[PDB]
């Protein structure tokens, strides 16, 4: 009620960014603003997670709280001219925003009514880098399933075991896995974070050097970066046995260039069917024929030269899929592991396992 | 389309 | 039948120009491919409008035309690598498509079935640098009516009086006109240029240095800019006058520093009704006050410094039409011509009438 | 919101 505040706008649109990240319920468009002890905290809430930023307060300040329109507020703030300094006060049920000849009365609720997260113990913590956590969650994301009823398939698992994490996505046709070594010895848990809580958790990582701090409870997910501090409820469910769907014993393997690989297979996705996107591998000696045909009899042939010493084979698969992988590789050679054409590959650059990808083929 | 599982 | 080799970076460009006007039937869908002495034609066409390339053969060729998916087409020749020889032949209703290692069957719709646009001839030619073109178009087509009934009002005039071209652009609250000297005298003639044939012929100017050809005749519009020629048909309406809504004798002048007057529309927009955009301009000795409410009676205020002698007045708008216009000119200084609370607001460059905006208060 | 003809 008696909120005060003065802040130099560059010190405000980075935190009123992220917290603007996370209606139906007219508190839940508002971010909850509260002044104490040298700090103005900021709260963003879609009841499933928060986005809580913390900024010093180096000039005069009053405690108290109050909840502002989020975007209406961001947008002032973002529409002051650079270096203006922001001045905020509380005039009855309204807050008063003045920075030069600007004046803006903005409708407020109480900070009282502002819903909390409800408490929580953290079960399993650990530090990492944030590239650490970038490369995870980059490695992984685009194989997450897209609304599948399978509910637990649309979010990422998280893992930790001895002094590893891995994240693991699937959308049950094809795979994601990537592991990275911590320096910190972990229990063993797993839990699936959802779809919104990875876009939220990659949007938070600034590409600093500041420490991502992981905190993982039963049911929530805490991640502190910096002065902010992301909170995600996780998703209910158990996820597959991932560690079963991995080729366990190989007998073909073939090794391409990734770029020559990835070109062949986008101009022969051109001439496959609209929906079902499938496309024909024939692996020979040190040969890939790449074929795609449609309903319109339509066809596509690319005839590549691979390293391949094993038996003749023909293969279908989504070549979506095939492409997905071959973006998220960002290396000059790939490596494809084989058995038969009605069984998993298993694709990765050709220098390192940290990444491994698992695409189910297709009936030809 | 086959299935992982 | 039809046979071509030609470099993949003589055909690019063109390709990505002829699929601009791109289905009601599957042959729009289609580009029609013609070979005839030295030259490659490729044409799209949406029925009003067609855009047509001519890429000249250096290569041995066999004469003959097909149609082929547009977007399909183009696809493979882009996918392609840098420098591919693009050979390509007829094998039944199949168009092949071979580069390198790299094999592609595309269906066919004959080229008989193409549509033809119907013959016309020119009353009125000129010749513009492709920029002034670009200027006349960029600084009225935001005012352009959005669907609007009066269907003559969805597209832009282009006007020839004297040594001069315009183009004018208007929703019936806001309008927008810009003349640019051409250097060649010309009849008086007005058309209406349809919205899809003011953004195709903006999509056509690649920003060189290669010359402009209009050609307007009754019913339709040509651009010819290098190897390229967009074939328009013209709106069949009479659109208003410009000059009867330009404000008759001014009586009073604001002007002020376009940035600064663009940040405080800007902010006050925030608080502004959601649907009806009004703001509140008060004018008075060198100041300018902006304020906007919103139903939840939130109010922001904006105080100014402007360069303003006249009377003391209110005047309402709709702040969506005001920044449109600031975001349309791209000058220092802005100037405000007005009259009273309930006539229209002529607003231009401080230091330029080649562009002029008119825009309507709201009560 | 006014007419301009
Ligand atoms: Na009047």
């Amino acid at each position: 009620a008696a909120m005060k505040f003065t802040v130099e706008r560059e010190h405000l649109l980075k935190p009123l960014q992220q917290v603007s990240g996370p209606p139906t319920l007219p508190i839940l468009g508002n971010l909850l603003l509260q002044v104490a002890d040298g700090t103005l905290s900021l709260t963003g809430t879609d009841l499933e997670m928060e986005m809580v930023a913390r900024v010093a307060l180096v000039q005069p300040h009053e405690p108290g709280a109050t909840t502002v329109p989020a975007r209406k507020f961001f947008d002032i703030c973002r529409g002051l001219p650079e270096g203006a300094e922001i001045a905020v006060q509380l005039e009855g049920e309204r807050m008063l925003v003045r920075s030069g000849r600007s004046r803006f009365s903005l409708s407020t609720l109480p900070a009282a009514d502002f819903p909390n997260l409800d408490d929580w113990q953290s079960e399993v913590e650990f530090t990492l880098p944030q590239a650490t956590m970038k490369r995870l969650i980059e490695a992984t994301q685009f194989s997450m399933a897209h609304q599948d009823v399978r509910y637990y398939l649309n979010g990422m698992l998280f893992e930790t075991e001895g002094e590893e994490l891995r994240t693991v996505a699937t959308d049950g046709h094809r795979l994601a896995v990537c592991s990275m070594p911590i320096g910190q010895s972990l229990p063993s848990h797993s839990v699936i974070v959802p779809r919104k809580g990875v876009i939220e958790l990659m949007r938070m990582l600034d590409g600093g050097d500041n420490p991502l701090r992981v905190q993982i409870g039963s049911n929530n997910i805490r991640a502190h970066v910096g002065d902010f501090i992301f909170t995600s409820k996780l998703v209910d469910g158990r996820f597959p046995d991932y560690r079963r769907v991995l080729p366990k014993n190989p007998d073909k393997h073939l090794e391409a260039g990734c770029d020559l690989l990835k070109q062949a297979f986008a101009r022969a996705a051109i001439l496959s069917n609209e929906k079902f996107r499938g496309v024909r591998l024939y692996v020979s000696e040190n040969q890939l024929k790449i074929t795609a045909n449609n309903p319109e009899q339509e066809e596509a042939e690319e005839i590549l030269d691979v390293t391949y010493s094993g038996a003749e084979m023909e293969i279908g698969f989504n070549v979506s899929y095939v492409l997905d992988v071959l973006n998220a590789l960002k290396c000059e050679n790939v490596r494809m592991m084989l058995t038969d054409s009605v069984s998993s590959v298993q694709i990765e650059d050709a220098a390192s396992q940290s990444a491994a990808y698992v695409v189910m083929p297709m009936r030809l | 389309q086959a299935d992982l599982f």
